[PDB]
């Protein structure tokens, strides 16, 4: 008899899937749901971005050396780098962790003048070989080291306002200084008991210098610690001081929104992404990437697996 | 397999056929002949395309830092957010493994079900003029020349043509 | 589809037909009728009241705010509950997507399934009797009326009866 | 030949829903999984519940005039406001986020009178035009501001001791004033040196009233701070001071447990609900809702779907 | 069910079977007997073995404490902690509840499948020598001793050699 | 004619499991996802592990009598009981849950002398009934309470500086001593106002003993506040005091990992396991649990869930 027979199509070489019921099933064809490479690049393609370089996100509202060319600009994309510089005068911010992030989360940064003058009593110039500046003794850009004029003399009880008149939120920061011996104390501020006094309507606190032996950091055993607010659309902040404030000559507006990377990894023009990590970018269409749980962006989700081979077509049964 | 067709009563797969995924081999007086079938090629295809559709995707959600690279992240809230990623990291692991199974043991049982759909409508269309060999072949009690096998490929063969040839043939 | 019948071999299926999800219609002397099977319709139907009485339901798990409507919430934690919060969403959403399109595919593959166990049982019932059209209908080999009808619908239909008329009328 | 056909039902117009191999499947009926309607009401049938109205929370146990009607009660379930009041006379709450929550989740508030008591030299019934009540100067109504009989004088040395009797913790709250200026400072509490010392079995600390200058909220640039600590069942708690405490008259007992609510919408007695929204309820039997991700009490899963149909029939394939 | 044998055209099952999950009862003049099926059998609890290897198992991240059993944790901390530990616990229980509810629905279907590939592959053997009852057996139009029987059971029985006796017996 | 006839199997009785579409389907065979049995013991074998018994992980830093077997080890396993002593002396440490967490997540503990001395008119050796070893007064082994030799003599301006000469961090605790009242104040620090700062390379920080009344807690109204830090490899951490100081004769340094277990349940050294909850052991193949969701280590995740059972079979139709 003539016949007529039915068949399907087989591979030479088939590819293993896994199934519900088999470990080792063998298809025609599959294909990769877990991405597995990186490109060793941040990809910025389309993207208004700032590499900081070894500047710090908190030198940038202070003014440390290594962050002057980042005092103030615009971004989609801001990019930190590891051992960036904060802190050129030892210490350190008080609730440093949320400023950071409030940066990082900005999609830009404009600053104000306080508009802060001071009387003929003080000598707001004050600089430290700590933070040099073109091979001379300089201090922060947005803040002032406020001394007595006349070495040894009380410094003056002195009053300075700021006025948000802007209809966004500012950001305010300044610093206490806490010298590390008397004597030094003594010559910028005078023998008299130093209190800084700080409230708007929303925040207030009270400060005192603290003399006491520290190690020294870069030289120097005193410290500046930071602290900051916000001030609302309208309301006021007051500072009253008789000697131990370093205060801000300029305040910060943050802008927008924009998305914070931690990268080593170089910038690349060229290249376009919206998943980001420690190592680079994840260019990939996949739904599953093996990189890194530590990712920013729009991402694929992380999985603890190398493989998984999704079947694009049947079982492969040779001749 | 779930519908006993591929890897089951077809005994294997023919490289030959490059230009689709299922189709028909014959043989006749006039020669040996092969030839795919778009429509059940076509069925599988489309399938596997919408369910590369639905799996080959992202989340539409902008996802922020929440660890340090660089510095220390808090103490407890640090263990939390170990505990809280390690966890979802559970979950998308399980939900990825489960996917890809369950779909993977669609896939191919789909696949079986196409070809066996081929097979009944062929059987259907050839009625009481052929019978089965088990193997996926149809014995044709009548002579059925290339015309003859294209109308079974294209959905045209009339049984009742050739129907006396081959019961007086079946019947011996 | 997986079974082949609905929207495979059966052509389209009955607008009419509003006392039952599937049934048989005859051609016979007395003229022609409908009738819904019911075991079929109540198999189908009871499957997916099943699933809707399972997928149809939330937790029981009664939850609290960490989320300040009125007042702002502390920097650090904010963060760590958005992105606890919106990874928890992309995998309801994510779960969510999964269930209904599994399950939609398992009630049309389910369906088409109980059309063809019904087709299968006719058939084996018929025995030599009838042979198959491709299109869903068997072409009985013999005068059938009203009760005859009735007896293959309420499936005490005797092929013995009616075997040599039929086998008579088919070999011819 | 007779024939007999084998066939399935159709409608006219069917319903489109997805499925793994399919975005636009056609069936003959469906339903919808995911919630997209709210109820603009909180739907309080079977519940004893608390409209706070403008009265914040903290405002209870302090007693803020507008939290007159609420400074004792019971309840299963609270309903706090936008912009409700805890403050008549400026300041804030120490650690007020733990505190407020805490009340949303109680189930009541019961009152204990302290039993302070004051010499002659001290007036307990110092009040302030911004905490008004019954058209009058007043102050919180469980708290006592704490000022000097004669202007000018030294407030007291005065020790004062809660103790609790009861069998469960106790809630105590106690103010500090920091003064506007330092003629308001030496007016009402004296020239002395200010201090004032909390101490029980469990919580120990001390506290400064703090002169500075600051902007004005209603009218005032003065501020009183809270503060709060449990007193476990028979503990004592030994306040020492000498100017600058706003005094407890009572502390608060929390009973139970209760659901709390933050939400603009008006009550409705005619409906139950276990869900609740800022918007208001959600009444379904669906598993899944896209109405907001900030839910309270038994929910739905929130979802990023606008619509999610469940196929409950046959492929349509009509005529 | 989905394959329409077990729980369908197959009445029950059988209690004294217990050497297998599928297999034979036959009739002939020297008398009765039951043989499982080694094949069917073994591919039915190979396809469930491999269920179990996947889902028997746990992940091997390990997690540490962010609770304390014996003292005092955070109150805005704490909060977050009791509301991640419940979501993430009615995520499991709902992917815990859906994995055995699918696997379960796919193991009772694919048993059917089995049991239907078994009565195809002997249909397809016995060729045009039988007829299906409608319950499951073939009744066989020759004279099948143990031996014939052994042969249909063996997937080594001939048609050919008996089709000329069944043929008459069939048709007449 | 003769017949041939295919069947299947079934069992008398059958198991209920749920699927998709059935709650109540039976089936030949099924088992057990959800383990609902947990070892009552901690099973330890192959592990070096340190049973805590009544000395609670801080107790270990300071020195309470309770952790006297415990002042230095190795681990890979550490647990800590119910109702554990850290201090004998009435007090808390700030800070106490990140401290408790990084002992518990340790390996081992070294202990460094600092090497701090005393001049003649101080007295280091003060005992306290609170704090007995060896039938007799005592205190914090790690500690040292000074105070002056001579009743209400001022205690002399005190400067001592711990190096960290290792390669690895070493973490120094230190405490506060807040007197009862006046008079113990000064018969122990004498009539000057007190004052202790602490400054490292990374951490500064100032303290003032606070008098004031409280209740007696073991007998004793005094209170000592405990406080710790970091100290980085190479640094120097620098303590000046003149009264209140309770000072650190040993540092601490933690070595490696381990795991923390919280537990109720007797050591068993004869049996392994991987998962440990406050019950006991999880020895189970089986994916989920319903035990506890407070567990450690390598676990079955937890589900809401009595049982969930998985078809081993075909669907039992019986005779
Ligand atoms: C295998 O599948 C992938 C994804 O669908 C496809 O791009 C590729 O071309 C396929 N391979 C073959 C040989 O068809
Ligand atoms: C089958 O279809 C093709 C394409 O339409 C046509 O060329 C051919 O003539 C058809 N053959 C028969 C026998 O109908
Ligand atoms: C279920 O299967 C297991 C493994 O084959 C077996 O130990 C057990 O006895 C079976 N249950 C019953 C009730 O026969």
């Amino acid at each position: 008899p003539d016949k007529i027979c039915l068949g399907h199509h087989a591979v030479a070489n088939g590819t293993i899937v896994k199934t519900l019921t088999n470990e080792q099933e063998e298809v025609t064809n599959a294909t990769e749901t877990v991405e597995s490479t990186s490109l060793n690049r941040l990809c910025m393609k389309g993207r208004n971005h700032k590499d900081l370089g070894n500047c710090h996100p908190i030198g940038m509202l202070i003014g440390t050396p290594a962050c002057d060319l980042h005092l103030t600009g615009t971004w989609d994309t801001l990019i930190e780098r590891k051992n960036a510089i904060a802190y050129c005068y030892p210490g350190a911010t008080v609730n440093e962790k949320a400023l950071r992030q409030k940066i990082m989360e900005s999609g830009g940064i404009s600053k104000i003048n306080t508009g802060f003058t001071y009387g003929s009593s003080i000598n707001s110039a004050g600089t430290t070989k700590a933070c040099m500046r073109n091979g001379g003794n300089s201090f922060y850009a947005e803040l002032k080291w406020l001394v007595s004029k006349n070495k040894g003399q009380n410094f003056p009880q002195t009053t300075n306002t700021y006025r948000n008149a802007d209809t966004a939120e500012h950001l305010i920061m300044w610093g206490i200084h806490h010298p590390s011996s008397t004597q030094e104390k003594n010559d910028l501020y005078g023998t008299q008991s130093l209190s800084i006094s700080v409230g708007s309507s929303t925040y207030k606190n009270s400060f005192v210098p603290v003399v006491g032996a520290r190690p020294q950091v870069n030289g120097l055993s005193g410290r500046i610690d930071f602290h900051w607010t916000l001030v609302q659309p309208g309301d006021k902040i007051i500072f009253s001081h008789n000697g131990g404030l370093i205060a801000p000559s300029r305040v910060s507006k943050l802008i927008g929104r924009g998305l914070g990377i931690q990268s080593e990894a170089p910038i690349d023009n060229s290249c376009e992404s919206k998943c980001f990590w420690r190592g680079g970018s994840i260019n990939t269409r996949l739904p599953f990437q093996n990189l890194s749980p530590r990712t920013v962006g729009q991402c694929p989700k992380y999985v603890n697996k190398k493989s998984l081979m999704l079947a694009t077509g049947m079982r492969n049964v040779p001749e | 397999g779930l519908f006993g067709a591929i890897a089951g009563f077809i005994e294997n797969g023919w490289e030959g056929m490059v230009d689709g995924w299922y189709g028909f081999r014959h043989q006749n007086a006039q020669g040996t002949g092969q030839a795919a079938d778009y429509k059940s090629t076509q069925a599988a295809i489309d399938q596997i395309t919408g369910k590369l559709n639905r799996i080959i995707k992202k989340t539409n959600t902008e996802f922020e830092s929440i660890e340090s690279e660089f510095s220390e992240i808090d103490h407890q809230i640090g263990n939390v957010i170990n505990w809280t990623k390690d966890s979802i990291t559970d979950i998308w692991t399980y939900q990825a493994e489960l996917l890809v199974a369950m779909e993977n043991q669609h896939t191919i049982d789909m696949a079986d079900s196409e070809m066996l759909n081929l097979y009944e409508r062929v059987r259907k269309q050839l009625r009481q003029n052929a019978e089965e060999d088990g193997k996926g072949c149809f014995e044709i009690y009548h002579a059925c020349d290339d015309s003859c096998m294209e109308s079974i490929r294209n959905n045209t063969y009339n049984h009742s043509q050739y129907r006396e040839e081959a019961l007086l043939n079946r019947l011996n």
